[PDB]
RNA sequence: AGCUGGAGAUACGCUUUGACUCGGGGAUGUCCGAAUGGGGAAACCCACCUCGUAAGAGGUAUCCGCAAGGAUGGGAACUCAGGGAACUGAAACAUCUCAGUACCUGAAGGAGAAGAAAGAGAAUUCGAUUCCGUUAGUAGCGGCGAGCGAACCCGGAUCAGCCC
RNA sequence: UGUAGGCGAACGAGCCCUGAGUAGGUCGUUGUUCGUGAAACGAUGACUGAAUCCGCGCGGACCACCGCGCAAGGCUAAAUACUCCCAGUGACCGAUAGCGCAUAGUACCGUGAGGGAAAGGUGAAAAGAACCCCGGGAGGGGAGUGAAAGAGAACCUGAAACCGUGGACUUACAAGCAGUCAUGGCACCUUAUGCGUGUUAUGGCGUGCCUAUUGAAGCAUGAGCCGGCGACUUAGACCUGACGUGCGAGCUUAAGUUGAAAAACGGAGGCGGAGCGAAAGCGAGUCCGAAUAGGGCGGCAUUAGUACGUCGGGCUAGACUCGAAAC
């Protein structure tokens, strides 16, 4: 069998599209936040690079 | 440890009967069953010459002897004969009373 | 054939590899390095500092339609299909699911399906080539 | 299925010490260091087979310079007298075998000194 | 390329799957077959655990020999294996269309040489072997080749199958390599050869 | 028709009114042992009561019951139950895991357990219990960390519900 | 002797009511995925304490509605687990292997609980060596037996270390990791009169092995020597890649069932086919947002997938083998 790191099911990895492992935008979350208007405004979703393949085996079946 | 009868403690013949040999030196030669050991498949039939040598021992006398005696064999010779020397035996024909079964090659009896 | 004439196809088999077996190929240390954790197994996967760490916006259901497109359905050639029977004998596999149609490519030739669901331009595609669907009523 | 080793290793190892047999002491007996010494011997085979070659050049040129001398010249100004006259192009060691014939090693030395004058 | 006995003798159809392939097929399918057949029994002393054994043998330091622990160790003459064989099922499902595909290349590489096809023509008395022997030693079988029957009426196949040169084989339970095995092959006709 | 254990050795003999050997019952069965007349350092000490000629035989523990008649102890692994670890992982370590694992103890059988819906569940379906496949590493639990992880649907093995 | 087949026994085993000190509750706690979490439900220690058929419990805080069900009495085969024991079988072992034991929980170690071995082989058959010789013997030489005594009871083979006997060549001004090439002297000629085999004198050349290392002849580690045991494995409907095969826009079973000198059936189920989103949900579009700027995605290159086998890796489990002090 095989299971997937329940850490992996709701953050930011979406293993959605051709593959590839889309991510969230971290710095300056749920913590203090009295800086740049268009910072706060880009913490989102954008994409990691050369992490890929230790979390697709994180979560195969797309949890 | 192995016990030599591979064959049941069944023997084909009884003490007493005349016997050929099939194999060996003695192939061909003649012999009433002077004893019949079954569970050994051990035959002893006169004319298994072997010369036995013992004046060693006391017991007997204070020298002894060479001396010629059997050396008994495997159910390596044919039971029983007839007529026609060798080959196979039929059972299960009846005696006078039936209560015996019995012999045949061809035909016939012991 | 006669049986000591078969061999497997070539390069369908190949041999395994004896790692150890001395200094013509992968000597002393097998694959392995000298010393470090390559040894006995254990660690899986994580970088022991820190995780790679993120946080978390969160939901636990979902529940798909199963997927039907009309390009596939136009090839048909034989249209008033049922749903659930006239689909089954022809693949759509699920079978605790919706099924729904998609818009895929162009539906020209007439025909009646009646999928339980159905994109909004599905009907315009579909009825524009005069076509009734009826999802459940 | 069990394999044992058996009659492998001691095929191999009799092999070794039969390669090791004009060996002095356990050299010569036991494997081990039967197979240690020809470690060793290994390496020095590998050298020397390219190395006789200096070593009998060597030879050549010694006994070339010699007959030179014997006549009142020297190996170098005897071949470059055998240079310095381009036909001559023949290996030191026929040079020898001329330093063992000595009239036609006259010829050659004065052939050569009269092409250094 | 086929004819049949006393019975009837027109042809069924010739018609042949793919032409042998040239064990790129035949072979795996033998090997999954003589794999499927295997069975695992194969036990051995646990690396620990299955000995007879008991604890620390003597002190860790300043013994002055070999730093060791246990008496049941792979190193140690006493036995438990590193790496010993366990029962295991060697078993595994070989695709299907293989398994057909298989045994028709087998019939196959039977049609262009050595088989034989028969409907009844049997003309076996009481099954008796010798009357076996006369029936297919007019049809070559004469004992100088190997040979695979494959019948349905008890009768027969008890005839044949003391032959040293034939073998039975019931039914449809045929095999991809009991007909590679032998040299020869003879077919109920009447039953897999048709539809 | 041989037999007289392994055991290979001599002597003594048994057997065709049936031996041996093989299957089936019977009958003897010293003392210890749950041991149980009482004691005790097992296999040994010392008694009493009826038979009564005597040699010899039978009884003499406790628990349930009137009374038959049950019970005590043993059994490789398997079952259920009363208790219940720690290494270890967590690259430290308290919650966590290791795990209701190992272990101890009790009850019992060839099995045991469980079992005939104040249920699962979301179709106003299912219709005892157990077991396999699967659903599925889905749901979910987690210093939301290491990690821990269902059930229904569905497919089989077997399917009996009877009593107060 | 059996095997296929057939027979086979006196005695022998074996298919108006419907469960209260309880349901419920508070306090301590706990089981199933359930670690106080919104924490339902069962489960009980302590204190309490209902209702009857227009009645009671549940549907995961709680309420109404809507459904499922009748608790507080019991019994109940079979499918299920194990294997002290029996048979059968084996790409299982074959005397350091295989159970510890070719038998023995013996010998031996321990006050004890407990630990715990080596194992074997005349020969066809004992015909198991009469007799003679040297010796108290033991051991041996003859003779016989036997096919073989080149089998004789220290009885199959009988490798290596190691100990000897004999013969060739050699060695007593030599400095030496034991060899390497070369030349000469002697010996020999059964893959062998040669670009020979054994040996040898002299010349040149030449820092054991492994490990661990920036760096090893090292005065760094290991190792008396030969034999033999001795370390990268197995598992799984796992994930990932390479190669190969069947079928291919489709591909395939699992448990099991029926057969087995052979395998077929078995579609429950799994993967491909649509993605975006936190999700509702839309859908070749989708999320962000008040509409237009982007992200992932399809078109386009539609890159074809799937069931197996082998193999490279990954995981989980002793997981390449040995080794703790500890708990
Ligand atoms: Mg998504
Ligand atoms: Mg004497
Ligand atoms: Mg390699
Ligand atoms: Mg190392
Ligand atoms: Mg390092
Ligand atoms: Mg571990
Ligand atoms: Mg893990
Ligand atoms: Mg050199
Ligand atoms: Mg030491
Ligand atoms: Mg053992
Ligand atoms: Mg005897
Ligand atoms: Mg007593
Ligand atoms: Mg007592
Ligand atoms: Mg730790
Ligand atoms: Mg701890
Ligand atoms: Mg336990
Ligand atoms: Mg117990
Ligand atoms: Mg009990
Ligand atoms: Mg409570
Ligand atoms: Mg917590
Ligand atoms: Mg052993
Ligand atoms: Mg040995
Ligand atoms: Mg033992
Ligand atoms: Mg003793
Ligand atoms: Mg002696
Ligand atoms: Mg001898
Ligand atoms: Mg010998
Ligand atoms: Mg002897
Ligand atoms: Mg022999
Ligand atoms: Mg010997
Ligand atoms: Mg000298
Ligand atoms: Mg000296
Ligand atoms: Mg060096
Ligand atoms: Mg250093
Ligand atoms: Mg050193
Ligand atoms: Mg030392
Ligand atoms: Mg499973
Ligand atoms: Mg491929
Ligand atoms: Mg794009
Ligand atoms: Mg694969
Ligand atoms: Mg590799
Ligand atoms: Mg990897
Ligand atoms: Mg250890």
């Amino acid at each position: 069998p095989k299971m997937k790191t329940h850490k992996m099911a709701k953050r930011r990895i979406k293993i959605t599209g051709t593959g590839k492992v889309m991510a969230f935008k971290s710095g300056k979350r749920h913590q203090n936040t009295g800086k740049s208007g268009d910072e706060i405004r880009g913490k989102g979703k954008g994409f990691v690079l050369a992490k890929a393949e230790w979390a697709r085996m994180k979560l195969m079946l797309p949890r | 440890p192995s016990a030599g009868s591979h064959h049941n403690d069944k023997l084909h013949f009884k003490k007493g009967d005349t016997v050929i040999v099939l194999s060996g030196k003695h192939k061909g030669q003649t012999g009433k069953v002077l004893l019949a050991l079954p569970r050994d498949q051990k035959v002893v039939v006169e004319g298994v010459n072997v010369i036995t040598k013992n004046v060693k021992p006391s017991m007997t006398n204070p020298q002894g002897g060479q001396e010629q005696r059997e050396l008994a064999l495997h159910a390596s010779k044919v039971a029983l004969v007839d007529p026609e020397t060798g080959k196979a035996t039929r059972v299960r024909k009846q005696i006078v009373d039936g209560k015996k079964v019995r012999v045949a090659v061809a035909s016939g009896k012991t | 054939m006669k049986l000591h004439d078969l061999k497997p196809t070539p390069g369908s088999r190949k041999d395994r590899k004896r790692v150890g077996r001395g200094p013509g190929g992968t000597d002393k240390t097998a694959g392995r390095g000298h010393k470090g954790q390559k040894s006995r197994s254990g660690a899986g996967k994580g970088a022991f500092f820190e995780g790679g760490r993120s946080r978390l916006i969160a939901r636990l259901p979902k529940r798909g339609f199963n997927n039907v497109g009309t390009t596939y359905e136009v090839v048909k050639l034989s249209q008033l299909q049922d749903l659930e029977d006239t689909t089954f004998d022809r693949d759509t596999l699920e079978a605790y699911r919706l099924v729904r149609r998609k818009n895929r490519p162009v539906k020209l030739l007439a025909s009646g399906e009646i999928s339980r669901a159905v994109t909004v331009h599905v009907d315009a595609a579909s009825a524009a080539a005069i076509k009734a669907v009826e999802a459940a009523g | 299925p069990r394999a044992k080793t058996g009659i492998v290793r001691r095929r191999r190892h009799k092999k070794v010490l039969k390669r090791a047999k004009g060996f002095w002491g356990s050299r010569s007996k036991q494997y081990r260091n039967a197979f240690q010494t020809l470690l060793n011997a290994a390496t020095y085979e590998y050298r020397d087979r390219r190395n006789k070659k200096r070593d009998f050049r060597r030879l050549w040129i010694q006994r070339i310079n010699a007959g030179a001398r014997l006549h009142g010249m020297n190996y170098s100004t005897f071949i470059n007298g055998l240079k310095r006259a381009n036909i001559d192009l023949n290996r030191k060691v026929l040079a020898d075998i001329a330093a063992r014939e000595p009239e036609a090693f006259k010829a050659l030395v004065d052939a050569s000194r009269n092409a250094r004058q | 390329a086929q004819i049949n006995v006393i019975g009837q003798n027109g042809g069924r159809t010739i018609e042949l799957p793919l032409p042998e392939v040239n064990s790129g097929v035949l072979h795996e399918v033998v090997t999954w077959q003589l794999a499927s057949r295997r069975r695992g029994t194969a036990s051995t002393r646990t690396r620990a655990q299955v000995s007879k054994t008991g604890r620390k043998m003597y002190g860790q330091k300043g013994t002055g020999n070999a730093r060791h622990g246990d008496r049941s160790v792979p190193t140690f003459v006493g036995g438990g294996v590193a790496f010993g064989p366990k029962p295991r099922s060697y078993d595994y499902t070989l695709p299907r269309q293989v398994r057909q595909l298989g045994l028709a290349m087998a019939i196959a590489s039977r049609q262009e040489g050595g088989k034989l096809v028969a409907v009844d023509g049997f003309d076996i008395a009481d099954a008796k072997t010798k009357n076996f022997i006369s029936w297919a030693k007019q049809n070559g079988l004469d004992g100088t080749e190997k040979v695979l029957l494959v019948t349905d009426d008890e009768n027969t196949r008890r005839a044949a199958r003391n032959v040293s040169w034939v073998s039975v084989l019931p039914v449809a339970g045929v095999n991809v390599y009991d007909i590679l095995r032998h040299d020869r092959l003879v077919i109920d006709a009447a039953a897999l050869e048709i539809v």
